[PDB]
């Protein structure tokens, strides 16, 4: 089968979104911290 | 080491078995026959 | 992002019922059938019909799994393919279908229609046997109709006239006179969710070129290729009394190694002694909504 | 080349019926024993 | 298409329903003879009919 | 709609299957009777059915 | 209040004609019928 498109795609997209926006807004804010820790939780969560 | 012919999951019969898992063993621990060649990690090894 | 989610939530895979009624006909083409079976089951307590145990699937899978040679390479895609295409189905999407091998009614023909089908078989007319095979399901009420899936099969006669002879001293009522049909009723089949009986092609070509039998195909056309792994069949007229009572047996043979592990054992009639006629069907249950 | 010559030939010679025969196997398996030659023919009845 | 004038099938009918059949032809019902040709076509796998 | 009592068809059974239906009917096996009803309208060319 | 119009008027109720012909078996799941039978009326001179 396969043609349906899931909700995890969708989902997905969403996430990947919202990390655009929350990247956006730390390089805007001038946030060091906050980006340290943004990458680290989602190079943790891409690997996983 | 893992690589060698004698270790039960390298059989024809366990790779037949266990071909459709995407989850399997020696999937999960990185090691299967990887019949082509194995060159980047002595590309790594050497450039490091 | 509003209608990707809902075109995902709206769409959905349904399920189609499990078949219920199985239909056989053997026949010469524009004549009564010779041979006419049904089978309806409860699906857990009739024997007529019903779903694989595991031991049968388990070992039908060990021969699958176990049918190469350690030298050509080609013959281990092959078992790799048929493995995979056997993996799709559970235990519980494979049933098997056990026909009786007496006929089902009575002979109802014409003296004079008789008469005709003898004259036809006698000069240069090529008649085709025609073997059909009917699946029904249990009635929906998500759609207003039953679902149903036949095939037909058309096997020649040859024009060899000492066959043609035989075959027609065996019509007329001649004891001891055979009927062989070749390329007839598959072992196993597959039914889909809307078209018509597939062949598992896969299995076939396992069959015909992975056994130690290897059956020859050089002068075959293209069409005869997916016919090749059927089994034979074998028609006998019994009578006993002087008319209106004439039944046909029909005795089928594998081809091949008859004792391979690739193929399902038969069991035997409780009233009578004689084999069933089994057919393993593999069923989808998944339409695209 | 010299093993190649001697495991693709006498081929026979490693079927010991049990005991030596176990390690034996182990030791030609890891020894990469096999003919890998095409054109002669792969002695027919070592099958199992 | 050339039929053959012979019936097929011997004529599967019951006595008492014949019977029945020779008392309804008798006094006054109208009944009426029906005569049905069918063509069927080879199956296309274009429509699953 | 008054069905005629009497059947309409000599009994068209095998005596091999006779005896596998009794056999079947003899120890243990649940046999079920079936009851079947049909209704058919003449065609309409409305609908092609 | 044209589409409200228009829809009314395009959609409309049809009939459907009074069946014909009946049919009733009784049988042995799996078996010959037992008892077959049909009918078939003129509605209006048969008793059927």
């Amino acid at each position: 089968k396969a043609s349906r498109i899931p909700v995890t795609l969708v989902v997905m997209l969403v996430g990947m979104t919202l990390a655009i926006i929350i990247d956006r807004a730390l390089y805007l804010r001038k946030s060091v911290v906050g980006k340290l820790i943004y990458q680290v939780l989602m190079i943790a969560f891409l690997h996983i | 080491v893992c690589q060698f012919a004698f270790m039960p999951y390298n059989s024809i019969t366990w790779r037949t078995e266990h071909q459709m898992d995407p989850m399997s063993l020696d999937k999960l621990f990185g090691v299967s026959q990887r019949d082509s060649f194995a060159l980047w990690d002595i590309v790594l090894l050497f450039s490091l | 992002f509003s209608p990707l989610l809902l075109w995902s939530l709206l769409n959905q895979i349904g399920t189609i019922s499990m078949p219920e009624k199985v239909t056989l006909r053997i026949s010469i083409e524009g004549y009564p059938p010779l041979y006419e079976m049904e089978a309806q089951g409860s699906n857990h307590d009739n024997a007529e019909l019903g779903m694989i145990k595991p031991d049968q699937l388990a070992s039908l899978n060990q021969a699958l799994t176990d049918s190469y040679t350690t030298r050509d390479t080609n013959s281990i895609l092959r078992s790799r393919m048929s493995v995979s295409y056997l993996k799709g189905y559970t235990y519980e999407d494979i049933l098997i279908v056990r026909f009786r091998p007496e006929s089902e009614i009575y002979w109802p023909i014409s003296q004079d229609s008789r008469n005709a089908m003898i004259d036809k078989l006698s000069r240069n007319t090529s008649v085709n046997f025609e073997v059909s095979l009917e699946f029904t399901r249990p009635y929906d009420p998500n759609e207003n109709a039953a679902l149903k899936h036949s095939k037909s099969w058309l096997v020649p006669i040859s024009l060899d006239m000492t066959i043609r002879a035989k075959i027609q001293s065996a019509l007329r009522g001649d004891p001891g006179h055979p009927i062989l049909i070749p390329q007839s009723i598959p072992a196993f089949i597959q039914v889909p969710n809307q078209g018509e009986l597939t062949l598992p092609t896969s299995i076939g070509n396992t069959i015909i070129n992975d056994g130690n039998p290897r059956i020859n195909t050089t002068g075959m056309e293209k069409s005869d290729e997916a016919r090749a792994w059927f089994d034979s069949l074998t028609l006998n007229l019994e009578q006993g009394k002087s008319q209106n009572e004439k039944m046909w047996i029909a005795t089928s043979e594998h081809p091949g190694d008859q004792n391979a592990k690739l193929w399902i054992k038969t069991a035997n009639t409780t009233y009578s002694g004689r084999p069933y006629l089994q057919v393993v069907g593999f069923i989808d249950r998944a339409f695209p909504s | 080349v010299c093993l190649q010559i001697f495991g693709c030939v006498f081929l026979s010679w490693f079927d010991q019926s049990g005991g030596w025969g176990k390690t034996l196997c182990i030791v030609r398996q890891l020894f990469s024993i096999t003919c890998v030659n095409n054109e002669c023919h792969v002695l027919k009845e070592l099958e199992d």
